[PDB]
RNA sequence: GUAAAUGUGAUCGAGAGGGAAUGAGCACUGUAAUGUGCACAGGAACGAGGAAUUGCUAGUAAUCGUUAUCUCAUUAAGAAG
């Protein structure tokens, strides 16, 4: 129907010329797989690292379907975020991929808080987060935000989306997930 | 037994009959052991879910699976 | 207080001044910066992409988003 | 530790205040210094043991040290009334409802109580609601019964 | 003051009509159960509250009806007349007055005494 | 040819409801105004002529069915068709058929007007019925 | 310059039908809901026979669109209204059908449940002390 | 009584969510309504749950209907698919 071209994602977005901008992130974040739809059945999360190889926009459609009652209903998810680029693209101007790219990069937390003391009480600490970790922590908050904001309140969700995106790949206090890296930071810093 | 009742219409002059149908427990008595509770009346079995199991494999059923 | 069920004249006037200099607008944005209801959001918006002091951008579903003076899309 | 609840403010009219000894508290763990992520309904009438078989009103496990918190109540009444109500007992230009007695816990704070007050008229106004601070009631012989600067 | 009335009709009329007449009054489900006629049991009820209301004269009140037909509607035949209705352990007296048509006799009987703790 | 697939639905629904309510060819039932298309449903019908939307929608099955050469349409397949889920309180939803005295006129009314013919087990179409829905998708493509 | 012309009229805080009140900004379905014995399908009934746009709010009314429902309201039965639609159908004490309005339900079902109970009836003395009427258990549900 | 979630267009706008107790009716099953369906009303608590506590690693958990499966004259808010 609208074009007869390459790949394009929902048919429109470039798919290309794309930089993670952290050599600690690189290995871990797949925007290689030219797909039109951010929709895929491949059966890799029974593997060994295989959920980090499923696409982008893909894990983050999956942090939709949550709060319970939203179980299982993907295709909604991707009618939302599919608004939410149109917002970005516009307000921002750039590729929405790398406004997402660029939320995930600030939004996690780089030192956390564990419990170390094993032959004997367990006495907290900090610790350095795997690059793994870091990224499934950034998606998480992202999602969490979101979803809370938007309970009762007159603002259309698809809206919602393209404040905290925005927001988040400018690293501005703004952020509800920037704000939440800053506080688990200065509590790891607290017990160092 | 199919058995049949009188009623009086409004008259309480004109009489007609009337038959009382089958139903309930009365009937589905198991064929093994005369009780009336847990009757398996599928197939046309009328056999309770105790008798069933010690017969089951004369009769021919089998747990495949 | 309460949202309202008019636009009056110099709401009216004033919302033309503002619509302009905006990039993406939506329903909620004049029931929310200003007073009114979403039921009267729907028609005063309806009303300027008509007058084509707006134009429509999307329209899926109810789900439905506005542009002003300063839009400017990506380019290849 | 040990807390005395008090009711405090000006009283006008009253003869007893009474209280029910049930109050939503929130609690901080004394060994990881974490508070509880929820209130919790401290009452007279909940009946729990210490792991030395002590009779304590809350048994409360911290979420992130495992430490066992428990509180107990100790009413300060000086009477029942009707059986029922705990009569605070009046200290000076107070009243002094309960002694609260955490171990493991540092009660942050308490949220609400239920209060009655009994006129000198012999009137019983039960669970009283205070508007910002201030409550006031008058009898059907133009008697007013108020309390001014709830605390 | 005006004469009882029933869905619109005179006492002196309604003890006049047929069953099948006042059948068009009743309610949907008492309609139900004479359209599909009655039992050999509910049949010497009623001719003995018919016998009773013809022989009875004076002063002197006509001998009590036993009855186990408990949900039969009530008849303008039985009007004034003392009956009993098995309550599953007894017969329970109770007269009927113009007030209860409408409703069938175990309406104002109780198989299980009130309970209070 | 199967000339009814060549327009979409949204588009050709509406398009005969103007024709119909122009010849007035289907009368309304007494009360449409007020009346319910099932007990499954919540409110009566937010257009005054949904009547009309039931026959544009009946003559479209009735072309399709004729199109894939199906048994003839009976009463009952029409009445599932309409169907949908009844809310009852506290209890799960369940599948709930359109009320049959709405079709039942529709049905009637194409027949005195000859675009419809009775058969032993169904409803089937006829030369005029097919012909005005040839005739409008021609200049409606174009 | 240009002008709207799409706009509402200058609207009327609350009015006053049948001894309720009626908030003049709420659109003619939902406020018609205020009325005891008019439910929400009874409402879409009435206004069109009484033919008003359903999407006016209850302050734009004039005097003659609140005279048209007040008649409808009166006389349901005149303007074709089905008595299966309406809330008192094969009135006992009168053989007629008929709509009550406001506080005629609850004087109406005070005059009938207070006859049952003169002559004894099961039925109003069990509601009268809060008990249930239609078969339902009592054991497990429905305490203080 | 041959899916429902669901897909498109309208509509409604923050107790127009919710359907509990109850009225005069209109029908059905039945030997008998006390059981079920329908229409018009009526319009209760509940605004996400204390101490505690139960399963679940992939077409799994949770959601959505459906049973020419079992009970069954009429009755599923139960099991077993
Ligand atoms: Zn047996």
């Amino acid at each position: 129907t609208e074009t007869s071209g390459d790949i394009k994602l929902f048919g429109r977005y470039p798919y290309t010329d794309l930089e993670v901008k952290d050599i600690t992130l690189e290995k871990y974040i797949n925007v290689a797989s030219k797909v039109i739809l951010p929709h895929t059945s491949s059966r890799l999360n029974t593997k060994k690292f295989g959920r980090t190889k499923i696409p982008v926009v893909e894990r983050f459609v999956n942090a939709m379907m949550r709060k319970g009652r939203n179980n299982g209903k993907k295709t909604l998810a991707m009618r939302i975020v599919k608004d939410a680029f149109f917002i970005i693209e516009g307000v921002t101007g750039q590729n929405p991929i790398q406004i997402l790219v660029d939320a995930i990069c600030n939004s996690g937390p780089r030192e956390d808080s564990a419990r170390i003391g094993k032959g004997g009480v367990m006495k907290r600490s900090s610790v350095d987060v795997s690059p793994l970790r870091r990224i499934n922590i950034a998606i998480f908050l992202l999602a969490k935000g979101v979803r809370n904001s938007t309970f009762k309140d007159i603002k259309m969700l698809p809206e919602i989306i393209a404040e905290e995106l925005i927001n988040a790949a400018k690293n501005t206090q703004s952020s509800f997930a920037v704000k939440k890296k800053e506080e688990i930071e200065r509590i790891a810093k607290s017990n160092r | 037994m199919n058995k049949q009742m009188i009623k009086y219409n409004a008259d309480l002059e004109t009489t007609f009959t009337v038959e009382r149908k089958d139903f309930g427990r009365t009937n589905r008595r198991c064929r093994a052991c005369f009780a009336y509770n847990g009757v398996i009346r599928k197939y046309d079995l009328m056999i309770c879910r105790r008798c069933f199991r010690e017969y089951a494999g004369d009769i021919g059923f089998k747990i495949y699976d | 207080v309460k949202r309202h069920e008019r636009v009056e004249d110099d709401i009216f006037n004033k919302i033309v001044k503002d619509v302009k200099n905006m990039r993406i607008l939506t329903r909620t944005t004049l029931s929310e910066r200003y007073n009114l209801s979403l039921n009267i959001s729907i028609k005063l918006l309806r009303f300027l992409e008509e007058n084509q002091i707006i134009k429509l951008i999307s329209s899926h579903r109810g789900s439905k988003i506005y542009a002003g003076s300063k839009y400017e899309p990506l380019k290849v | 530790m040990k807390y005395n609840v008090y009711i405090e403010g000006t009283f006008s009219g009253i003869q007893s205040i009474m209280v029910e000894q049930v109050y939503p508290i929130t609690i901080k763990c004394s060994g990881c210094n974490l508070v509880h992520k929820k209130d919790v309904i401290l009452s007279i009438d909940s009946i729990n043991y210490t792991d030395k078989d002590e009779k304590v009103n809350l048994k409360v496990k911290c979420a992130s040290c495992t430490r066992q918190m428990y509180i107990l109540i100790k009413s300060m009444a000086t009477e029942l009334y009707e059986e029922k109500f705990y009569c605070a007992k009046k200290e000076d230009n107070r009243y002094l409802a309960s002694q609260l007695q955490g171990r493991g816990c540092y009660i942050e704070k308490i949220k609400d109580a239920n209060i009655h007050v009994l006129s000198e008229k012999g009137r019983i106004y039960p669970d009283i609601v205070f508007d910002e601070g201030y409550w006031r009631e008058e009898d059907n012989m133009n008697n007013t019964s108020s309390i001014e600067d709830f605390n | 003051f005006k004469e009882f009335s029933y869905k619109g009709v005179n006492l002196e009329t309604l003890t006049s009509m047929s069953i099948s007449e006042f059948k068009e009054l009743l309610p949907s489900k008492l309609r139900r159960s004479i359209n599909r006629g009655f039992s050999a049991a509910e049949r010497d009820f009623i001719k003995k509250c018919i016998k009773a209301r013809s022989e009875n004269t004076g002063l002197e009140r006509p001998e009590q009806i036993n009855t186990n037909t408990r949900n039969l509607p009530i008849l303008p035949t039985m009007i004034g007349l003392q009956i009993g209705v098995y309550s599953g352990r007894d017969f329970m007296p109770m007269v009927i007055k113009e007030e209860m048509l409408g409703r069938r006799l175990r309406d104002y009987v109780e198989t299980r005494k009130l309970c209070t703790h | 040819n199967t000339e009814i697939f060549k327009v979409r639905h949204d588009t050709f629904i509406p398009a005969l409801s103007e024709y119909l309510r122009t010849n007035k060819t289907v009368v309304p039932i007494k009360n449409f105004d007020i009346i319910k298309t099932s007990r499954g449903k919540e409110t009566s019908p937010l257009d005054i002529n949904w009547y009309y939307t039931r026959a544009a929608s009946i003559i479209r099955k009735l072309l399709i069915s004729k199109a894939k050469n199906e048994k003839p349409l009976s009463i009952v397949r029409f009445s599932s068709e309409y169907g949908c889920a009844k809310d009852r309180g506290n209890r799960p939803n369940k599948h709930v058929r359109a009320s049959k005295g709405i079709i039942i006129k529709i049905l009637n009314d194409l027949q005195e007007k000859g675009w419809v013919e009775k058969k032993e087990n169904g409803w089937t179409l006829k030369k005029e019925a097919e012909e005005v829905s040839k005739q409008l998708i021609e200049k409606l493509i174009n | 310059k240009l002008v709207f012309n799409n706009n509402p009229l200058p609207i009327q805080a609350m009015i006053r039908m049948f001894n309720t009140n009626i908030d003049g900004k709420k659109q003619i379905i939902k406020a018609l809901t205020t009325i005891r014995g008019i439910g929400d399908r009874l409402s879409l009934a009435i206004l069109r026979r009484a033919k008003i746009p359903t999407d006016k709010r209850a302050g734009e009314l004039t005097e003659d669109e609140l005279n048209e429902i007040n008649e409808v309201i009166l006389n349901p039965q005149k303007y074709d209204i089905p008595e299966w639609m309406l809330n008192h159908q094969n009135d006992p004490i009168d053989g007629t059908t008929k709509h009550l309005i406001g506080n005629q339900i609850e004087g109406t079902i005070r005059l009938w449940n207070e006859r049952g109970k003169k002559i004894g009836l099961v039925r109003a003395f069990r509601t009268s002390l809060g008990l249930k009427v239609r078969g339902q258990r009592t054991k497990s549900n429905g305490r203080g």
